[PDB]
């Protein structure tokens, strides 16, 4: 079954071939839907597709099913790639997982699919409804399915989120590789074969594409450049967030052109193919996750872990609708820290108390089954992670001199970096949550005042707003600059060495005054949670 | 008052 040479263009076709497009049409080619200056009606529609369905479902409702994405602008060695047809490309499963999906967006993904991927690959489109209302949903969908011949629902009757969907989707799967995308994906040329060809070179490798943004409000495609402007991997921040940082500079190195994997430490999780072999023998899921969040974290910890090869493929591009309780999330985030991070779980419990306290009353169910897996796969501990994978990363102290929050005396309110604080912008007062995150801070041995959940940021003095900065101290050479150092006083004030002043929590930001330790603003608590 | 941030994967 192992033909010499490589796949011809006409072994490659489409499953379904593109009808002609309007190149004038609303979105035609991937381009931006402005929708302004709407009659009553039409403002009133737009206004209830954005509040159930948090994008502009009036621009969706008004675009193609079937728009193309205009010239393919991949680099040149993306659009002439060759694939080998032994080892021979695999065929896919494609899982999609829906819950209320408008209907414009479900079903343009699916067409994408059948428009971009090689009838040989396509084997199978799943759509597991994890419980949708809105009827359309439900005899509609499943009639109009069948003209496609190779699409079928699944419908998971109560419902228990994208993990338990996509457990379910790959339990009926018979593809030999599963390729799992979200409701409101467009998928670019050539997205499928770069993925396929990677598992079929190398088995224990789950590989992404590179995600381009669909823009919630004009849905226009952000298509890739020719030149493969500098490329992100994913990481995780000490609040287990996924987040995107820069390749580094070995990994510029290796890669010869954009045809290469880029080994990335974490996936963003919702685009993403697996040899359905590998996805069984590595431990699919952690079951006891509920409904979503953190699953994409913990499957990559145990694929390095384990043995695999977690990769992008630049030359693989799907584009993807970006949008904008937490007892669930934060649950399944203590499962995987238990299983995974050994000694630098307790970084994490440090800065999210919620996760401190499940652990503290055991309500993260029980981990023997993940450990058992861990065992019997002889899986590498959580130093080798950091050593090998992600050498790159900031790590904190295990066992820090002092962490908490900061509460001022005056106004009761907490010392809080507030939203995307990554330096040089001022901090503000907030209510006091008690949760770490943006109101953790740490006292180090050269008296810093560390906020250190992504970057390593010092409270950093000035005669303005006080200001988060990368700090200076950061091993044997470096010093921490009077700028970055305090002293919490037996008055209660935080003084400044360098200036010689106190930090008052008056006003919009946190500025450095004269000392005056019976201004009540002046005065704080360095409280632990 | 805000959870811990997330909810929606954020893009590049
Ligand atoms: O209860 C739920 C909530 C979400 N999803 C699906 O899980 C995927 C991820 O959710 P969403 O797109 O909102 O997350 P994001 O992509 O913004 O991270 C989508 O295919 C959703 O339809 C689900 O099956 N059940
Ligand atoms: C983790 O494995 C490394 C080698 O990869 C070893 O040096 C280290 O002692 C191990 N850590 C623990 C806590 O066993
Ligand atoms: C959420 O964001 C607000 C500002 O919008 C505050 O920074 C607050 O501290 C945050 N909550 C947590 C738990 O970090
Ligand atoms: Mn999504």
């Amino acid at each position: 079954h192992c033909l010499p040479g490589h796949y011809t263009p006409v072994e490659l076709k489409p499953f379904l071939d593109r009808p002609l497009q309007d190149p004038n049409a609303p979105g035609a080619s991937g381009k931006a839907f402005k929708t302004i200056n709407l009659n009553s009606e039409e403002q009133k529609e737009k206004q209830a597709g954005e509040e159930k369905h948090c994008f502009n479902a009036f621009a969706s409702d008004r675009i193609s099913l079937h728009r193309d994405l205009g010239p393919d602008t991949r680099p040149p060695e993306c659009i002439e790639q060759k694939f080998k047809r032994c080892p021979p490309l695999p065929t896919t499963s494609i899982i999609i997982v829906f819950h209320n999906e408008a209907w414009s967006t479900l079903l343009r993904t699916v067409h994408s699919v059948m428009y971009t991927s090689p009838a040989i690959l396509l084997k199978e489109i799943i759509l597991v409804d994890d419980a949708s209302v809105d009827e359309y949903l439900h005899d509609k969908l499943d009639e109009y399915v069948k003209q496609f011949q190779i699409v079928k629902v699944v419908r998971q009757k109560e419902r228990k989120g994208l993990i338990t969907a996509r457990l379910l989707g790959a339990s009926v799967a018979t593809g030999e590789t599963l390729t799992f995308l979200d409701a409101h994906c467009e998928c670019f040329y050539g997205w499928l074969e770069p993925l396929l060809a990677r598992i079929a070179e190398n088995p224990v490798a789950v590989v992404s594409p590179d995600i381009a943004s669909i823009d919630l409000n004009t849905f226009e495609f952000s298509k890739p450049s020719p030149y493969g402007h500098s490329h992100n991997r994913g990481n995780f921040d000490w609040s287990l967030s996924f987040g995107w940082e820069s390749l580094p500079k070995h990994e510029n190195k290796r890669r010869k052109d954009e045809t290469y994997p880029i080994r990335t430490p974490t996936f963003a999780g919702g685009l993403f193919s697996i040899s359905k072999d590998y996805f069984e023998y590595i431990g699919s899921y952690d079951e006891e996750m509920e409904i979503w969040g953190g699953e994409n974290i913990e499957m990559s910890f145990r694929v390095w872990q384990c043995g695999g090869q977690l990769e992008i493929m630049p030359c693989s591009v799907v584009g993807h609708v970006f949008r904008s309780g937490t007892q669930v999330i934060t649950r399944n985030q203590v499962r995987l820290a238990e299983v995974w991070m050994d000694e630098y779980k307790e970084i994490f419990y440090r800065r999210n108390t919620e996760a401190a306290k499940i652990v503290k009353q055991k309500t993260f169910g029980d981990i023997s089954k993940r450990i058992d897996l861990r065992q019997r796969l002889q899986c590498k501990n959580f130093t080798w992670y950091l050593s090998n994978v992600y050498p790159e990363a900031y790590v904190p102290d295990l066992n820090p001199l002092f962490s908490g929050y900061l509460k001022n005396i005056g106004n009761r309110m907490c010392l809080d970096v507030g939203e995307n604080n990554h330096g040089g912008k001022p901090l503000i007062m907030y209510s006091c949550h008690g949760l770490g995150g943006n109101q953790y801070f740490e006292y180090s041995a050269h008296h810093e005042i560390r906020h250190n959940i992504q970057k390593e940021l010092c409270l950093h003095a000035s005669k303005g707003p006080v200001q988060l900065r990368e700090c200076t101290y950061k091993g044997q050479k470096t010093f921490a600059v009077g700028e970055e150092q305090w002293l919490h006083q037996k008055d209660q004030t935080l003084y400044n060495e360098a200036l010689h002043m106190c930090l008052t929590g008056n006003g919009e930001h946190p500025s450095l005054a004269s000392c005056n330790p019976s201004d009540p603003f002046q005065k704080w608590i360095f409280g632990q949670n | 008052n805000t959870p811990i941030p997330r909810r929606h994967t954020r893009s590049a």
